[PDB]
């Protein structure tokens, strides 16, 4: 974690020996999407990239509704992986 | 300025996709050296620059600039040449800097420029250089426009680039309020007969003058006389002495294409309102009063050729003729005995230049043709008819024939035995369309023409020309064009600046023989050291009168136009003045283009593209997913098959539409079917 | 995107489109399973009522 | 639409040779032919026949989003040049600096009905993006409607209640008497009189207050204390539209055309669009917005205010000097000096101009343009980046009235040329975004009627206050409008509010914020139960109509386009990238 | 100035230059 | 219902419309085979009366069939069923 | 010469009092100069009579209301502006009202002198309670056009009397547009859509009509310097 | 009630401009009244023009002639500033011969019966010993503005070159008006109309040109009835 990093501001900034959350952010930028989703399970991963399009498209003052958004990230959650074969034809 | 061009770009040079974003900026040492205004603006922009105007290659191809050497505080005159590593090893004073007119400098802290580009002021103990002159960073095109420190820099290099777009038209009326670039820029473009060594004029007409040198001998300079440019314009070349003038060795004597008695004219000087009107010049609009067109202020000619060749063949040899195969007399009557067209046939789109003919071969007919031939006793007529018809939508005189021949002894090329070309030339007006713009970017297509009368006129009767928008100029930051339109009015009716009691605190400063100036005429601000906005008050201040008692325009500048069309006067006062706007190349006769049904692609069977062929648009990929998100999927289906591939489907079709049945359902496209025969011919089996 | 190294596979597995999506339909020139295409709206029967054809 | 003759009688070939030969003006097609090819003068009657009620399509090159293909009905203009409504301008984004138009047709009787029904121009006033109106008033209609409703205190012939003398001498009988006096010399259109109406509808609480419950206005009458201005604006609105009363800003314009075409029919919206079209341009020429380099002022107190941030500039630049700071401390401070400088002259400058100049009113208007540019007319250029992204402090402090000087302007063109180069390689960058969103979304499309599921996302919607009230959510515009409620609304142990399955426009979200609740459970397209693409109660109120969504939208690419669409316009900034590569 | 046949275009110039221009071709 | 008048392409309304179908891509295919249905009418005039019915409302002086089909429907005398 | 092409002149009645008229088709610009001559001539020249002055008992200095009656004295006054009335004595004449008891006045109320004419006497004007009494006196003369409030130059001639505006103009509102009708066989005609609104005291195309008689009179006078000078005629009817 | 009606005199200021002042008018006419008259005189007024012209040794618009030093375009060009009235409706001929070296004016264009030039002082070309122009025209009656009506629709030879027509002997018209406006409301107007006419004819015919025509135009609504 370099030193070019800041940490992370909330309610002040983070001390040592603070009690934080599941989902806490640590630093101070762009949380990764795959870990997000391995922490939190799917239902936050579509809170955080939706909340995140949108707080780019806003700072310009240009409103899209979030219906506009949802359907992308519809489309990429489809696909689960293979960690076990089970027994039928499915390549781990 | 297609010479004296800097391109980064070509053989052994770096493409538009090796083209970093550190490339195309303005590094600090381009002061002087390369132009940071004029440059093109599509995807090619910082990549092409030009030449300033003082600059001077090195003998190893560095790019040197005057410096005016200062020695002690003392600007001196000697110029020494500088490249770049010279001009980061010193420091180097600015040009408008307030010498005391012995050399010194007036205050002891002078704006300078550091070595890697830092800007600082300093005592003035430590600097060695001065510049020569203001203008010396900008490049040719861009001298030449009036109030360039006032505008911004994109809509500067607007009107750069739209300034040497202009055509010439039949008067070519110098500008009023211009620069005093446009003599240097017109003599030195050589578009300009100038009289090698002086004497005096024995004989002028509109060909060939004669001059008298000193010592006995006489020489003719031929002009040119509606010459064809390379994009179709006119060259005009119209002498400018009598028949008992002195010229001296570099007098100019003849005008060019774009020229008035020597300098630049690019366009005309126009009465222009900036008010809104009715919103036909809504958002960049520009409407025009029905004078223009009347009395030929804005006409270009334009010159254009057409080219066949008659040559061998496998079946024998085509014949230019008059005898043309089934056609009648009455396209044959322009034609004369060689089968070309006579000089000064006025011609319409789809008549015949050249009559030539080709052996057709050997066909079958079929038996209606054969039973039709038998009934009217017309032959067979064994010769194929493929002429030179002027294409779709040109018309015009017909001014010259070059034909040459092989049994004339000319250069042709092998196979071919008779070349022929006709010069077609029109007279194009002004219209709704055409694009129209000033010289400060400030564009803009010909909204409507209006007749003269419902046109807002001034409290003399006299009708503006044109009416531009407001809300184009205070979001572009453009007000150059403002300051253009005061000092304009200010040059057209003249002024006095009355020192009756000392010369008044405005004009202080201005020059003498600039107290005073009679209506019509002409001034010259340069592009940075020019006419102060304090000084635009006290020349807009007093302003002589017209004819009567009438100072039509107050000190604001605004005058109380009436409105033409109802009849009561515009509540609040008006901008009013004489601008100078250009009439660009994109009129809309090379734009206006329609297809029903014409030729087809080779491979794939889609119709073809561009004016130059028939052609049709292109209805892309992002009109495919419109046509998408709308739900609609009937006229895709239309679009893609029954327009362009079915080969079975179009001339259904077309017998459905001239019967008038309904339209039939599709079919497959020939594109998919070449689509399938390459997949299985790169060993892809495909069912 | 990346014409080659999606045909090389697709014929070792022998996959068999079935030409349900959107681009195809477009490919092929077929009217597409979108808006006006779709069979609900695509066979719609249309006559005129009967009150009506007794008054001509 | 326009059309030119010369055009359309080569895109209408094959019918007017059918009919001309169905009139007896050619023996047969070939003749017909030959007639079309030579012009002789009944095509031209000919063509009139065959153009009439026939839709055609307006393409606009590069085509964005869903509305840049419109269908229009043409009509035989003069010239060569296709006129375009100046309504369909910000739709298209088409200026009129030389842009070209290519003109498609249909054929058959399929094609037609679609380019009549679903592309027409007057179909298409909303964006199926945001839901907001995009056949607005746009420059010189919002300045005419502005000048035409906004009240001058102290015009000529105001109300002024008066004794003694004469009574009050600002009543008026009728509209028609105003504007009689206003065509004699007497009204001015911007002074505040008390007419009495009658076919314009009062506002509910002077309903409530004279006619109670039936206000139905035909034949009543009431005074009203407005202008005249404003009664010939609310003469453009139809008939069941209440008194609006107010000063025309475009976020005015923008709130009545919303509530307009949320509660009418859409022909009623497209002709109070034509009618507000062409006031605002009639009042647009009579306003008097010019520009003249005497009307465009500058502060007074420039020189002092430069002096004395010069003098701290100095001091700053002495204690660099003497070594007490490095070069980029000095470089902050700087940069720090010259941005307060910057925003004091703004100030000053924002302070000294009136409201009735020209600049000023199209600024404040909402017309176009913005402070930053006015205040670099007039005023101070301020600071200027480099190649590199810094500021350099020397800053320019002479405005584009002054004139620039020379190393000045050398300075300038670094981020001009930045900024222009900038924009051309961001268009390319976002076309190959919708290019792949596109080709992503494509497969998503309405199915069912309702996929009657149980699941559903939660949204926030006006968060509570820490003293305790509801204060509102900025974005509920752009998260919980038009969407379906998943479960019930309730609290306190009581009624529903809102129930299961509600369209959920803005009265409920007004009733739901009034009875004091603040979490809801709505139902979206994340939670959508359908085999193969979306439901249609999961997807809610579509933007560009207002009604539930149809049974065959290809909601998946009208997605990736609304989304694709405006990534030509998004900034960047001077380690996290916060624009288009984000 | 300097040039033998030029028209009398007044100019507001404030300040004497020492150097005219070049020749515009002699690249 | 307090419009003008309307004029041209959209003389019907399209709200007066829009309450006879479920949805505009209904209301498209709706006038589309009306309009097909007049049109052979029209053609096989001259030849033996087939079941083909031709305009039930009282055509224009040389109308389009299209409109002479969306007239029918905004005078509600056609009857259909979906698929 | 000759016009090559007749313009006509046809309406299209809307209202019982409330008619357009559609000229077509005017060789181009014409249609501006007619129509906005016309829609001026219109409003400002055709004669007529309206309310001058009105007086009533128990109004000194109390501008705000009367005893008795309902509606203040400026309802009564704006009630009484548009009450139509034609006359024909160019002098001013009076009118008197009077009505006691509770009740509605109307127009009908009143009782014209020899020599004018009220034209909707079932026009409410007041509402009388309490067994009130009204006494107003009104001062009616002819005039044109729309003159404003004549001020009160003679200070004390008429305690009174306070006077109004006066709508002598028949018609009321009068808007006009042109068109473009047959751009391509004929170079853009013009049609001139004129929309006249009177009150019911004269009908749309008599008002027209007499508007017509007094232009072609004003640029007759035009006409009258040489009578043999060529321009263009229409031809015949 | 103004129960007076307006008058026209006459106020000459040089011999081709002069003013015409009307009074007295209802108030908020004079401005339309002034407009009207401006908006007929300065487009309906008919008068004549050249039409086309033919010289003996040029085929076409863009060449020269042998020894003057224009060229056909520039006195085509110089042309269109001709100041002709004619008198009958059938288009005549004039004609133009010089030769020999000297000045070409305006006056040297000699006209048949009817016709007369009322600018002799315009210079069309000048000539040498090398030149000699001879140069037919047609002058034509008419009104408004018509382009070049093209040789194609006419029956016309191959020498005819065709020239644009502008047929308007009016030349600057405008007006201002004096409201009055007392405070007793016996107010009124008084226009003030300024015609300037290019010395082809009268401003006085020039008014009663424009005064006949709006009295046909206006008689129209009082036809009807
Ligand atoms: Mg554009
Ligand atoms: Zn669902």
């Amino acid at each position: 974690i370099s030193k070019r990093q800041r940490l992370r501001v909330f309610k002040r900034v983070l001390s040592d020996g603070d009690h934080v959350e599941v989902g806490q952010q640590l630093m101070e930028g762009s949380a990764d999407p795959h870990e997000v989703l391995r922490v939190q399970g799917p239902r936050e991963v579509q809170i955080h990239l939706v909340r995140e399009v949108q707080e780019v498209y806003r700072a310009q003052g240009v409103s899209i509704h979030d219906k506009h958004i949802e359907v992308i990230v519809r489309q990429m959650l489809r696909r689960v992986t293979i960690i076990d074969s089970g027994s039928t034809e499915f390549l781990p | 300025t297609h010479k004296r061009r800097l391109s980064a770009l070509g053989p052994g040079g770096l493409s538009r996709e090796r083209a970093g974003l550190e490339v195309r900026d303005v590094h600090p040492s381009h002061y002087g050296r390369m132009c940071p205004i004029e440059t093109p603006e599509g995807p090619n922009i910082g990549l092409i620059g030009s030449l300033s105007v003082y600059a001077r290659v090195n003998p190893f191809g560095f790019i040197e600039t005057p410096y005016r050497k200062v020695v002690d505080g003392v600007v001196s005159d000697e110029i020494v040449y500088l490249t770049a590593d010279e001009e980061d090893r010193h420091v180097v004073a600015q040009a408008n800097s307030p010498i005391d007119a012995d050399g010194r400098f007036v205050e002891p802290r002078v704006l300078v420029r550091r070595k890697a580009g830092e800007v600082e002021y300093v005592p003035s103990s430590e600097v060695d250089y001065m510049d020569v002159s203001p203008r010396q960073m900008v490049s040719v095109a861009t001298a030449m426009i009036p109030f360039l420190e006032h505008d911004d820099a994109n809509r500067a290099l607007m009107g750069a680039n739209m300034q040497r777009q202009a055509v010439p038209l039949v008067r070519s009326e110098a500008p009023l309020v211009g620069t005093g670039m446009e003599l240097r820029a017109a003599i030195d473009a050589g578009d300009v007969v100038v009289a090698e060594e002086s004497g005096v004029i024995e004989e002028v007409s509109a060909d060939y003058i004669t001059v008298m040198h000193d010592n006995g001998t006489r020489r003719t300079y031929r002009m040119r006389k509606f010459a064809r440019s390379n994009h179709g314009t006119c060259a005009n070349q119209c002498p400018i002495v009598d028949a008992g003038d002195r010229v001296e060795a570099g007098q100019v004597i003849a005008d060019g294409p774009c020229t008035d008695d020597g300098e630049m004219a690019l366009g005309k000087n126009l009465l222009v309102a900036i008010m809104p009107w009715e919103g036909h010049n809504y958002e960049d609009a520009i409407i025009l009063s029905n004078r223009l067109v009347e009395e030929d202020v804005l006409t270009s000619i334009h010159i254009e050729e057409h080219e066949i060749d008659a040559r061998d063949t496998k079946l024998g040899a085509e014949e230019i003729t008059r005898d043309i195969p089934n056609i009648s007399d009455e396209v044959l009557a322009d034609l004369d005995e060689r089968g070309i067209v006579r000089i000064g046939a006025e011609v319409r789109d789809g008549d015949i230049l050249v009559g030539k003919v080709t052996p057709k071969g050997e066909t079958e007919l079929t038996p209606e043709e054969r039973l039709l031939r038998a009934i009217f006793g017309e032959k067979a007529r064994e010769v194929r008819d493929t002429s030179l018809k002027v294409p779709h939508g040109e018309s015009g005189k017909v001014i010259g024939i070059r034909v040459f021949s092989r049994e004339d002894e000319d250069e042709l090329p092998a196979g071919v035995n008779e070349l022929v070309r006709v010069y077609v030339a029109q007279k194009r007006k002004i219209s709704d369309g055409d694009k129209l713009a000033g010289r400060h970017g400030n564009k803009g297509v010909i909204g409507k023409i209006l007749p003269v009368e419902d046109m807002p006129f001034l409290a003399d009767g006299t009708p503006v020309d044109i009416i531009l928008n407001t809300h184009g100029v205070p979001r572009r930051m453009n007000i150059g064009q403002i300051l253009e339109t005061h000092l304009g009015w200010c040059a057209h009716s003249g002024w006095k600046v009355d020192a009756a009691k000392g010369v008044p605190d405005w004009a202080a400063r201005l020059p003498d023989e600039l107290l005073e100036a009679q209506p019509n005429a002409i001034v010259s601000t340069p592009v940075f050291d020019g006419a102060q906005e304090a000084e635009l008050q006290g020349l807009l201040s007093c302003t002589l009168p017209n004819r009567d008692g009438d100072v039509l325009v107050d000190a604001d500048g605004k005058a109380m136009l009436f409105d033409g069309r109802s009849g009561e006067p515009f509540p609040y006062p008006v901008t009013v003045g004489y601008m100078y706007i250009m009439k660009l190349h994109h009129l809309v006769d090379d734009k206006i283009h329609a297809r029903s049904t014409g030729p087809y692609s080779m491979i794939t069977q889609q119709p073809l593209g561009g004016k130059a062929q028939f052609g049709g648009q292109r209805f892309g990929e992002m009109e495919c997913w419109a046509m998408q998100a709308y739900g609609a999927a009937y006229t895709l289906q239309e679009l893609l098959t029954i327009k362009s591939d079915d080969t079975v489907g179009r001339v259904k079709v077309y017998e459905a539409i001239v019967k008038g049945e309904n339209i039939p359902e599709p079919g497959i496209p020939e594109s998919f079917k070449v689509l399938l025969k390459e997949l299985q011919s790169l060993c892809l089996n495909v069912e | 995107q990346e014409t080659t190294r999606v045909l090389t596979d697709a014929a070792i597995n022998c996959r068999s489109d079935k030409l349900n999506g959107l681009k195809e339909n477009v490919i092929i020139g077929k009217l597409i399973p979108a808006g006006t295409g779709i069979n609900r709206y695509r066979n719609i029967a249309v006559q005129p009522t009967e009150e009506a054809r007794a008054a001509a | 639409c326009g059309l030119p003759k010369l055009m359309a009688l080569e895109l209408f070939k094959p019918f007017v040779m059918k009919r001309l030969v169905d009139l007896n003006h050619a023996q047969n097609i070939k003749s017909a032919k030959r007639m079309v090819e030579r012009q002789r003068p009944q095509v031209w009657d000919v063509l009139e026949e065959v153009i009439a009620e026939h839709p055609v399509l307006l393409n606009r090159a590069p085509t964005l989003h869903r509305l840049g293909i419109q269908a229009f009905e043409p009509m035989l203009v003069e010239g060569k040049a296709i006129q375009l409504h100046p309504l369909v301008c910000e739709a298209f984004n088409a200026d009129f600096d030389g842009d070209q138009m290519a003109v498609h047709l249909p054929l058959s009787a399929e094609a037609q009905a679609e380019a009549r029904i679903l592309m027409l121009s007057s179909n298409n006033i909303l964006s199926p993006a945001s839901g907001r109106p995009l056949a607005m008033p746009r420059l010189d209609m919002v300045t005419g409607l502005y000048y035409l409703t906004t009240e001058v205190p102290g015009d000529t012939g105001e109300y002024q209640p008066a004794s003694g003398d004469h009574p009050e001498t600002g009543v008026y009988s009728s509209p028609a008497e105003a504007i009689m006096a206003a065509d004699r010399g007497v009204l001015s259109v911007r002074a505040k009189i008390k007419v009495r109406l009658t076919q314009l509808r009062p506002p509910v609480e002077i309903e409530a207050e004279l006619f109670g419950h039936s206000g139905w206005q035909p034949g009543d009458a009431w005074m009203a204390e407005t202008t005249l201005g404003r009664v010939m604006f609310n003469e453009l609105l139809p008939l069941g539209y209440p008194f609006v009363n107010k000063q025309m800003h475009k976020k005015v314009q923008a709130a009545i055309i919303n509530d307009l075409a949320e509660r009418y029919p859409m022909i009623v919206v497209a002709q109070t669009v034509d009618k507000l079209k062409d006031a605002g341009f009639y009042w647009a020429t009579r306003s008097g917005v010019t520009v003249s380099m005497a009307d465009v002022l500058v502060p007074p107190r420039k020189k002092e205010i430069l002096d004395h941030y010069e003098e701290r500039a100095d001091k700053v630049e002495k204690q660099f000097q003497r070594g007490a700071l490095n070069h980029d401390e000095r470089n902050e401070a700087l940069v720090e000096i010259w941005k307060e400088a910057t925003d004091e002259v703004g100030q000053a400058l924002r302070e000294h101009y009136p409201d009735d100049n020209p600049i000023i009113t199209i600024v404040d208007s909402g017309a176009t343009g913005n402070f930053t540019q006015t205040r670099t007319l007039a005023g101070m250029k301020g600071l200027v980046t480099n190649p590199k992204g810094e500021f350099i402090p020397r800053p320019v402090k002479s405005s584009f009235r002054e004139g620039l000087t020379v190393l000045e302007y050398f300075i300038n063109t670094h981020g001009a040329r930045k900024g222009l180069a900038d924009t051309a390689l961001r268009t390319a960058d976002s076309g190959y975004l919708t290019r792949r969103l596109v080709d992503v979304s494509q497969d998503v499309i309405v199915r069912e009627h309702d996929c009657q599921t149980e699941r559903g996302i939660v949204v926030e919607l006006a968060e509570r206050a820490p003293d305790g009230t509801l204060i509102r959510d900025p974005y509920i515009e752009t998260s919980a409008y038009a969407r379906t409620l998943g479960t019930d609304a309730v609290d306190e142990a009581g009624n529903v509010i809102v129930e299961r399955g509600q369209d959920l426009g803005d009265p409920e979200i007004d009733a739901l914020l009034a009875a004091g609740i603040t979490q809801v459970k709505v139902r979206s397209v994340l939670t959508c139960a359908t085999s193969t693409g979306v439901c249609a109660t999961c997807y809610g109120r579509s933007m560009a109509t207002g009604k539930l969504v149809d049974i065959g939208e290809a909601v998946g690419i009208v997605a990736a386009q609304s989304i694709g669409e405006p990534g030509t316009q998004l900034t960047m900034r001077t380690d996290i990238t916060g624009g288009l590569p984000r | 100035n300097s040039v033998p046949g030029a028209p009398n275009r007044v100019s507001f110039a404030k300040l004497r230059e020492p150097l005219e221009v070049p020749g515009l071709l002699d690249v | 219902g307090g419009y003008d008048t309307p004029l041209g392409i959209t003389n019907p309304p399209i709200d007066e419309l829009l309450d006879r179908v479920s949805s505009k891509y209904a209301l498209v295919i709706y006038a589309a085979k009306r309009a097909r249905q007049i049109n052979d009418y029209y053609n096989q005039l001259g030849e033996g009366i087939l079941e083909y019915v031709g305009p039930l409302v009282e055509p224009g002086l040389q109308e389009k069939p299209l409109s002479i089909a969306l007239r029918e429907i905004h005078a509600d005398l056609l009857e259909h069923t979906e698929g | 010469m000759l016009i090559s092409q007749r313009p006509t002149l046809s309406e299209d009645v809307l209202t019982d009092n409330r008619s357009q008229f559609v000229i077509e088709p005017l060789e181009p610009g014409f249609g501006y100069t007619l129509g906005n001559s016309l829609r001026r001539t219109l409003l400002s020249s055709i004669p007529g009579a309206a309310v001058t002055s009105i007086r009533i008992d128990g109004v000194l200095h109390e501008f705000t209301t009367v005893p008795g009656v309902k509606e203040d004295v400026t309802e009564i006054i704006l009630n009484l502006k548009s009450l139509v009335v034609s006359s024909e004595e160019d002098e001013p004449v009076t009118m008197y009202l009077r009505k006691q008891g509770p009740g509605e006045v109307t127009a009908g109320d009143i009782v014209p002198p020899a020599g004018v004419t009220v034209h909707n006497p079932g026009m409410h004007i007041a509402t009388l309670n309490d067994k009130g009494k009204l006494e107003v006196e009104l001062v009616v003369e002819r005039g044109r056009g729309y003159v404003p409030a004549v001020q009160n130059r003679a200070s004390g001639a008429e305690i009174g009397r306070i006077p109004v505006d006066s709508i002598y103009s028949p018609v009321l509102k009068v808007t006009y547009k042109v068109d473009a009708t047959r751009v391509e066989q004929r170079t853009d005609f013009d049609k001139l859509i004129l929309d006249v609104e009177t009150k019911n005291s004269i009908s749309p195309r008599d008002a027209l009509a007499s508007a017509g008689k007094t232009l072609v009179e004003l640029f007759g006078l035009a006409r009258e310097l040489n009578v043999e000078a060529e321009g263009i005629e229409i031809g015949p009817s």
